[PDB]
């Protein structure tokens, strides 16, 4: 439902250098999806 | 954290075969391109083989193409290599590596010298005893 | 009507740090792209750096990473390559050209030798004085 | 079903130098691989060389080392022999014979005596003065 903006550019400039920009963290497992806008910040172990 | 540990080398002939594997003790595989280098010894470290993060697509260098593969499996977490048709300057320190997305040839940009973020210890083969 | 001129240069000791301008009089820049190209005494001419026309994209050649660094503003219409820790060979005549549109690694084409179509003058700079 | 013949031989003197050619009919060389076997009066057979079936990888004996060179050509689909300065001891009766897959030094197994497939008749070579 959502009534808003989506702006996105490219920054290859700022975030990447040659041994590789690592600040930026992408979680990948978690136990279930998400709630619309919500956040998971806790860090444990995820067992498959 | 993340350490990738080889097992497998020794004392073979040539015309023989040998195994490689790469565990991974730190973060899986299927996420991460991961490739396998090796350094003959009073030479420079060149890499033989990556498999991508996604599928199983699968590069090799010239002097090596056809002989070697290289395959993979994610529930014991781990990727292996079959040595076929063992040469005599084919003796060499084998490292295996990683790096996060699919990194080998990747646009223009193939898996030139060492750019992999993890490494390993290394296992030695020797051939032609 | 395009005119491009070069501004700097001296006579420096090796290990010294200079500053080099370049104007351009009739088109503006951050809409063409621009790049820096020398030219030894005996040697055929060859590019140094290379920007875009948009944002900050920045490229060197394969002898001169982490010595020199390239930037430019709109306000004072000028392009600015700074020198540093120069040594014996770096003497040649440089020179500055611009082209439209994001020319510098283009695709799968680099900026290889001087495909530029505007040319300005240059300056001849001197080391080990 | 397959037979081979041996060519060569005669009256050499110590210092001289002979070849010896074995020839297959019906089965396919640089896919099988063939080697010399020799037998003295008074003895036992002993081989002499053996080459595998992956390219002219070469094998030899103790007492044939540095003067006995196996070539395989495979247009005329014949091996050759070359004996060079052979000894007053070398006087025997020498067989070719072929055995498929890459079968002399597979592991642990050496071509130790006799157990090819493929036989022949054997020509003899006698040195004296």
């Amino acid at each position: 439902d959502f009534t808003g903006c989506v702006i996105a550019w490219n920054s290859n400039k700022l975030d990447s250098k040659h041994s590789g920009n690592y600040d930026y963290w992408y979680r990948s497992f978690r136990k279930s999806k998400l709630k619309p806008f919500e956040r998971d910040i806790s860090t444990e172990i995820y067992q498959a | 954290q993340v350490q990738l540990q080889e097992s497998g080398g020794g004392l073979v002939q040539p015309g023989g075969s040998l195994r490689l594997s790469c565990t991974a003790s730190g973060i899986a595989l299927h996420t991460h391109a991961t490739g396998w280098f090796r350094q003959a010894p009073g030479k420079e470290r060149e890499g033989v083989s990556c498999i991508s993060s996604g599928d199983g697509t699968t590069y090799y260098e010239d002097s090596v193409e056809g002989r070697f593969t290289i395959s993979r499996d994610n529930a014991k977490n781990t990727v292996y290599l079959q040595m076929n048709s063992l040469k005599l300057e084919d003796t060499a320190v084998y490292y295996c590596a990683a790096d996060p997305g699919a990194v080998c040839h990747s646009g223009s940009y193939y898996y030139t010298d060492d750019d992999f973020y993890y490494r390993g210890q290394g296992t030695q083969v020797t051939v032609s005893s």
